[PDB]
């Protein structure tokens, strides 16, 4: 599913993409395409050098149509084995295509909320600049309430930041509030299912859950159904906090309240990172981050088309490997060690970014 | 009956016999036969002392340990048993034989000078390894028809049926264009392109240009039947074969009943009248066996379920479930997911208590599952990840990668390990398709005699245990748990077989019965 930005807040539409496996072979073997076009990427050829082929040109191609291998392994463009598969990402379309400078991603209007938990105290935490209905529904502690849901929710702090970064944010920000609470395994999810999908049509029903954070439970994907999109607002684990939670001088007011404008700060964050490759709402930036370096380099690798590129668990995109090859994985640092001192001075240099500087020169 | 007299007869009755019990194991018998007279008393003796003289006595003097097991047996005791009927066996624990020349025998390594197998090898065991293999083959072939005649056996001379055997060093000499030279060796690829075969005596270069290969996927470190003739420091192939495979009706014929495959048994359990009854006590004795269990997954679990639920009547002696048990091998995450899985397994057998005490489970754990698995014999699964279900399940055993099951008569082998991409990526010339891959392997690996006709770098080893390894003589079933294809075929008594991988068969698996050698399907794929 592709969505998208018309003036309103979002729209959607259902697509597929021939998904290329490199079966590498036509001739004797086939399907329901001869595409054995315009073979050039040569990597994957290159790559298997840690695995010992001869001969090797780049490709022979075709969908994949099933979860099975033409076992029977052998190609055209020279005779061999080989991986075949690639497709692990759809990046962009086949069957129109814009230039898609002008990207704009900023739907207008969203729910705000958050999952952070003890699990003794677990801090569902509705909070938002229309309604002053919040939330930290639920704790282990049945004969109590978490008791700064009011007046530290309330945080008594609005940050000079948010007349700054606000024009993403239709309503104003707004951090004076009031809670409810519940307390059963039946009723706290079911609750907040019957309560999103009512919230949202306060906005009307079409929109996003902007979700400030999902530090319990890895509640991103294990969430009550949406109806619609999950963005990647979700900070972080940062604060990784785990501790007696009623310290909300800063549990919260700047975990619930300042990370409102994390909101802010993370969507920009995405949008500038997907004016260089163009995926903002769903893009990787603070996690392990790759798929900037990875999908320029794939992008370019297609320029001067080479590769698309595998990731399995492990790291290479090739098949049997020679443990031969393998032995530097398993096994400039001197020290001078002048312990005189001769020409005595403040002893020191220090230098930096080293990676970066090093391909310059080749 | 009196005391003294009791005590004394019983003394009496070991003597003559040449037996000395110690002051506590004259003191339990007469306690344990106190209850008897001299219309039983004199036959009890004679039968507890003749289960006496059945163990393995190591001195004249008797401890109290022996005349309690035999007396135990003469109670009998052994009714609807587990032990002697089904063992599973640790890689580790496989008895270390060797093949000595001279006496042309088979000796235990206590017997020798051979020192024990450890994992930080020699420079020695390295060469040994494959030494002994070719030993092993060697006395192999040289016992086939292809033996010299007998005494005036034909009037006219002959080639031993035309198939006279010479090695490396016999032919680097006066046989120049000799066109009918045969040697034992392994193929090698000592230069790129330019093959070469060894033996214990030397090496030889092989002018494969025309094969004319027999049946079999054939790979670098395989040893082959090499005919052809000799001429500049190269061998020119006329034809390649592997060594005929013997039923271990033929070794067993020839080396006595030894217990080659392992376990408490003396004598081979194929030889038993014993245990040929306790095999058929339960007509329907049965196994079940699994591969790629990936209980890291729901569906998995909830499939699991399903099948416990299939399998409530008529449940198995024991579930065997074969290694990389994981969607996600990649190391604290499946760990900790590993802990899951087999806390949520004991969930669902405590929830099933029939299929709980009626059967047993067994862990075969893949070299991508946590801990050593890169390097065979693997060690079981991590023993800080199974301890509640240790605690929690006491029916069954994590064990190494391989490991051998005995079930009475019958033997087992379990390995998992996806063996024939690694076979035929380092195939040398690439096989006729009129057979079928799982029978060239099946074939490739009973007449190589070893799980991994591979180099060392393609089958890590630990050097000194490779023997454990070997597939000598031919078991009774080969479950070979491979990703490439579920699978069964058959050759030299032996059903060797595929579980496949649970995950990418469909969650189809396989059944089998002992009682009769045969094989179902558990064709359960829309459970």
């Amino acid at each position: 599913r592709l969505w998208a930005l018309v003036g309103s807040d979002l729209h959607c539409i259902r697509l597929s993409i021939p998904r290329v496996f490199y079966v590498n072979q036509r001739v004797a073997k086939a399907e329901e395409g001869a595409s054995y076009r315009k073979v050039n990427r040569v990597l994957p050829r290159s790559n298997m050098v840690y695995n010992l082929y001869e001969y090797s040109v780049p490709e022979d191609m075709y969908q994949e149509h099933i979860n099975e291998i033409n076992a029977e392994l052998s190609a055209p463009d020279i005779e061999g084995v080989y991986e075949t598969q690639v497709p692990l990402l759809f990046r962009a379309l086949v069957h129109s295509l814009a230039q898609f400078s002008y990207l704009e991603p900023g739907s207008i209007r969203h729910i705000y909320l958050y999952h952070h938990a003890q699990a003794h105290k677990a801090l569902f935490g509705i909070f938002i600049p229309s309604q002053r209905r919040a939330s930290v529904f639920v704790l282990d502690t049945v004969r109590s309430n978490q008791m700064p849901s009011l007046g530290a929710l309330y945080s008594a702090e609005h940050g000079l930041l948010l007349e700054k970064v606000g024009p993403e944010l239709l309503p104003p920000p707004k951090h004076t509030f009031e809670v409810r609470a519940e307390t059963d395994l039946k009723t706290i999810c079911r609750a907040i299912q019957r309560f999103l999908l009512a919230y949202k049509e306060e906005r009307r029903g079409p929109t996003l859950i902007a979700v400030q954070s999902s530090w319990e439970l890895k509640r991103l994907a294990s969430e009550i159904p949406v109806l619609e999109e999950f963005p990647l607002v979700p900070i972080c684990v940062a604060d990784k906090i785990n501790y007696g939670v009623l310290d909300w001088q800063r549990h919260g007011a700047r975990r619930m309240i300042r990370h409102y404008l994390n909101l802010d700060t993370c969507l920009s964050q995405a949008f500038e990172m997907s004016r260089y490759f163009h995926i903002p709402i769903g893009n990787l930036p603070e996690d392990i981050s790759t798929f900037g370096s990875d999908l320029f380099f794939a992008r370019h690798l297609q320029r001067h088309n080479h590769l698309l590129w595998l990731s399995p668990t492990a790291r290479p995109d090739l098949g049997g490997k020679e443990a031969d090859d393998n032995c530097l994985v398993m096994e400039a640092t001197v020290e001078i060690n002048s312990s005189g001192c001769y020409s005595t001075v403040c002893v020191e240099l220090d230098l930096q970014n080293l990676a970066v500087n090093t391909i310059l020169q080749s | 009956m009196a005391p003294e007299r009791l005590r004394s007869r019983a003394l009496s009755a070991f003597k003559l016999r040449g037996l000395l019990l110690r002051g506590e194991a004259i003191k339990y018998l007469t306690e344990a036969l106190q209850s008897i007279s001299e219309l039983e008393l004199e036959d009890k003796l004679e039968k507890i002392i003749n289960a006496v003289e059945k163990q393995p006595l190591s001195s004249n003097m008797i401890e109290r340990s022996v005349v309690e097991a035999a007396v135990q047996e003469c109670s009998q005791s052994v009714d609807e048993t587990i032990e002697h009927v089904f063992n599973i066996i640790g890689a580790f624990d496989i008895p270390r034989f060797v093949y000595n020349s001279e006496r042309k025998k088979f000796l235990p390594l206590l017997m020798t000078n051979h020192p024990a197998p450890n994992l930080f090898g020699t420079p020695r065991d390295k060469a040994e390894m494959f030494r002994e293999r070719y030993t092993i083959l060697h006395q192999r072939t040289h016992r086939h028809e292809l033996f010299t005649p007998p005494v005036i056996g034909s009037h006219p001379d002959e080639s031993g049926s035309k198939f006279q055997l010479k090695t490396i060093e016999t032919l680097l000499g006066s046989t120049t264009k000799i066109g009918d030279a045969i040697v034992l060796g392994m193929i090698t690829q000592l230069k790129e392109g330019k093959f070469f075969l060894e033996d214990p005596t030397g090496t030889v270069q092989l002018d494969l240009s025309k094969a004319q290969f027999h049946s079999g996927l054939y790979t670098e470190a395989c040893f082959v039947l090499a005919e052809g003739w000799f001429e500049d420091q190269v061998f020119h192939v006329n034809a390649f074969g592997f060594p005929p495979t013997e039923p271990s009706s033929t070794t067993r014929a020839y080396y006595g009943n030894i217990n080659f495959f392992g376990g408490p048994s003396n004598t081979s359990v194929k030889t038993s009248a014993k245990l040929k009854q306790l095999e058929e006590e339960n007509k329907d004795a049965m196994f079940v066996f699994l591969s790629d269990v990936w209980l890291d997954q729901v569906e998995v679990l909830e499939k699991l379920r399903i099948m416990f639920a299939g399998y409530s009547p008529a449940p198995p002696t024991c579930f065997i479930l074969c290694g990389n048990f994981s969607s996600a091998p990649y190391g604290k995450n499946q760990v900790q997911a590993l802990k899951d899985s087999l806390k949520t397994l004991a969930d669902i057998i405590c929830e099933y208590p029939d299929i709980h005490q009626s059967s047993r489970f067994v862990f075969v754990p893949g070299p991508e599952d946590p801990g050593f698995g890169s390097i065979l014999p693997r060690p079981p699964l991590a023993e800080s990840i199974t301890n509640e279900f240790r605690q929690r399940v006491p029916f069954s055993v994590f064990t190494t990668n391989p490991c051998r099951i005995q079930y009475c008569t019958q033997e087992i082998t379990v390995f998992r390990e996806d063996l024939v991409n690694k076979m035929c990526r380092n195939c040398v010339r690439f096989p006729s398709s009129n057979l079928a891959i799982p029978n060239h392997f099946v074939k490739t690996i009973l007449s190589q005699g070893h799980l991994t006709p591979l180099p060392l770098y393609v089958c890590p080893v630990y050097w000194a245990y490779d023997y454990a390894l070997r597939v000598y003589p031919v078991p009774d079933l080969l479950v070979i748990a491979d990703k490439y294809d579920p699978f069964t075929t058959t050759n030299t008594e032996c059903l060797c077989i595929n579980p496949g991988s649970f995950p990418r068969s469909g969650f189809s698996f396989k059944v089998f019965y002992p009682s009769n050698k045969t094989v179902e399907d558990s064709k359960l794929q829309g459970f």
